[PDB]
């Protein structure tokens, strides 16, 4: 779930106690992610690792397809790019 | 033919991306009337194809943003020493000691045009804060407006400059081409004045009179940065107009469409629901031609921005991953360099244009016949005559002797309109007779 | 547009032929009257976002008949624009409603750490090197181009002359080379 602008606690409180009006019969939660216009992403762990932007969500926050132990939806940094250790040298010439 | 250079540094602010707002038509159209979403229902998906539009040129912003900014593959350190070659490069690269991580310049930025129409905040609906500090908070109002945080964050784009910057000094012209070619800066110079056409005496010769002229520039930019006036406005004239858009639909959204009253909750109260039915069927045909003309504003400015957005790519595409012969492109004159910077909602380059000065009237010849025989100037097309003495380079003075390397053969003297009488050295008949005789 | 179309604007029904024969023909007048303003203002939003696609879609088609005039009909000296890196050709192909070009970009390859060399000065003169910037030195010893290795000898064709060696920063004191003297050496003595 995606849900676009809240707080990521009264939608919980909602779903807990049916007030929310979307109501689907077969849904859970389990476990819920809080970052800058968040979503409240539902069913995705937050990975503290860094992979390539796969489905862009916002703020800096994608989400992907991968394995976690197996498959699951993750949430990375977009993994700006690769890191690099070219230095400067007045007497180096490529 | 001018004697003395003057590096000069530009400034040009280019809007990439504009603010992402999403309506929900559910607030907006039928606030809180319960009633009213039974005869809401009744149009279609009046409220879905509007939010698909968004949600389009909203992916349209973010696409725009990551063309213009994500350009490169891999992210390259920023350099510690920052002097390479006389050039001081501070308060443009991230500050290894400074609290925030972006540059001096990109704070002078964020600190002028981040006002954001100071007491208009309120109108829409956002979550403001950040996860690291954990202050966000989430705000909403009744209208509904809302605006959606940007894909890349700005501390994103400030490591996107910053590697950008790092690429442009370091590596030299080659971060753009697919590699990473390390290259002094003093070479890097001296190739960006070869592709001119100045020659690298220029370059070497006046290796300290550059690197301050460029440090007065860089000085002279941070105090225009600091004080300034209505210029550098085109990302603030983005925001009044986004802000004026809000401003409209909100005041369309309390407006009487020609019925009882502009209020909800209140005709329900003095008239039967039949006949409250047209009034609230006319309100709600009100609000969804105020929020068509909405979108269609948005569209079109989205359409501009997208633009925008293009022209900036194209620029730093060609003006910062290399040297373009674009004439008053990247900037005033000879591009000859380029660094780009960060900014609100959009760009801004500082082209260190080329600009020549001190001009001195000298006579010139076409040709030069020697022994019937005319001397077209190869590399230098300026034959600097007092009279009849030398031949000289295009932008610069550069006096140097005419020898028979720099001039090539032709034909008789009779073709030439303009032809003069004089005498071309060769360092060959000399040197025979010091070595015979 | 057709959903639009099977849509109730604020009507009896969506349907012609039905709100005919149930009421008189001055009541469903107003109904005919707010389906057919329905009808319009529908097909005025259809007719503006097709405007806005034609601009859009006319931007792109300028767009790419720039890059097929700069790219396919010559060599364009632009900075990733054509392809990736140095254009150095293209070829068009047909596709529907769009064309896919064929950027045949030039891509270096591994590269290798060597010795700058901002001047030379054989006796007091310096010799800045020609178009190929990229001196080549293992200890002051060739001069190269600048995208190819292409070893080659440093010999007066590739340098010129200039001022003295104490106005040039990094100046590595090295010895110049010229065939007019071996060759007048051979042929004289």
């Amino acid at each position: 779930v995606l849900y676009q602008d809240v707080n990521c606690t009264d939608v919980s409180t909602a779903i807990h106690a049916d007030q929310l009006t979307p109501a689907w019969r077969i849904y859970s939660t389990g476990n819920n992610v809080f970052q800058t216009q968040a979503g409240c992403l539902i069913g995705a762990e937050h990975v503290d690792t860094s992979y390539e932007c796969d489905i862009p969500i916002g703020a800096g926050i994608c989400a992907s397809y991968h394995t976690v132990s197996q498959k699951s939806i993750v949430a990375y940094t977009m993994s700006l790019g690769a890191d690099s250790s070219i230095a400067y040298s007045n007497n180096t010439i490529a | 033919i001018p004697t003395n250079f003057s590096i000069s540094i530009t400034t040009e602010v280019m809007p990439v991306s504009m603010a992402k707002t999403s309506v929900d038509c559910n607030m907006y159209i039928c606030g809180d009337s319960t009633e009213c979403a039974n005869l809401l229902l009744q149009y279609g998906s009046f409220c879905t194809q509007l939010n698909r539009a968004l949600s389009g040129i909203a992916a349209e912003q973010d696409r725009n943003t990551r063309e213009v900014f994500a350009q490169v593959k891999q992210m390259y350190k920023t350099p510690t020493l920052k002097y390479f070659g006389g050039f001081n490069f501070s308060q443009i690269l991230p500050d290894p000691l400074k609290p925030t991580k972006r540059s001096f310049i990109e704070d002078l930025l964020f600190n002028k045009v981040t006002l954001a129409d100071a007491g208009f905040m309120k109108q829409y609906g956002e979550c403001l804060g950040d996860i690291n500090a954990r202050d966000l908070i989430c705000a909403q109002k009744f209208n509904g407006l809302t605006v959606l945080p940007p894909l890349l964050t700005d501390d994103m784009i400030a490591a996107y400059t910053a590697a950008l910057v790092s690429g442009t000094a370091t590596a030299g012209w080659t971060f753009g081409a697919g590699a990473a070619l390390q290259i002094p800066f003093a070479m890097q110079m001296a190739y960006r004045f070869n592709g001119i056409g100045v020659t690298q005496n220029v370059l070497y010769e006046n290796q300290k009179q550059i690197a301050n002229q460029f440090n007065k520039a860089i000085s002279q930019i941070q105090e225009s940065l600091t004080t300034t006036s209505t210029a550098l406005g085109k990302l603030q004239d983005v925001v009044n107009q986004n802000a004026q858009a809000l401003n409209t639909l909100v005041k369309q959204l309390s407006s009487n469409f020609g019925a009882i009253s502009s209020v909800l909750n209140d005709i329900l109260s003095r008239l039967d629901p039949p006949e409250a039915e047209v009034q609230i069927d006319r309100l709600i045909t009100g609000r969804l031609q105020s929020l068509q003309t909405y979108v269609t504003q948005q569209l079109i400015r989205a359409a501009e921005i997208r633009a925008s957005a293009n022209l900036a790519a194209t620029k730093m595409s060609e003006c910062v991953l290399g040297q373009s012969k674009r004439v008053d492109f990247c900037g005033k004159g000879y591009h000859l360099m380029s660094f780009p910077q960060a900014a609100p909602h959009g760009v801004v380059f500082l082209h260190v244009t080329y600009v020549p000065s001190q001009e001195r009237n000298f006579t010139t010849a076409p040709a030069i016949c020697h022994e019937g025989k005319a001397y077209f100037p190869r590399e230098g097309v300026f034959v600097f005559n007092g009279t009849s003495w030398f031949i000289t380079q295009r932008n610069f003075f550069s006096p140097q002797i005419i020898t028979t390397d720099n001039t090539f053969v032709s034909g008789n003297c009779d073709v030439v309109i303009g032809i003069i009488n004089n005498t071309v050295y060769d360092p060959l008949q000399p040197e025979l007779d010091s070595f015979k005789e």
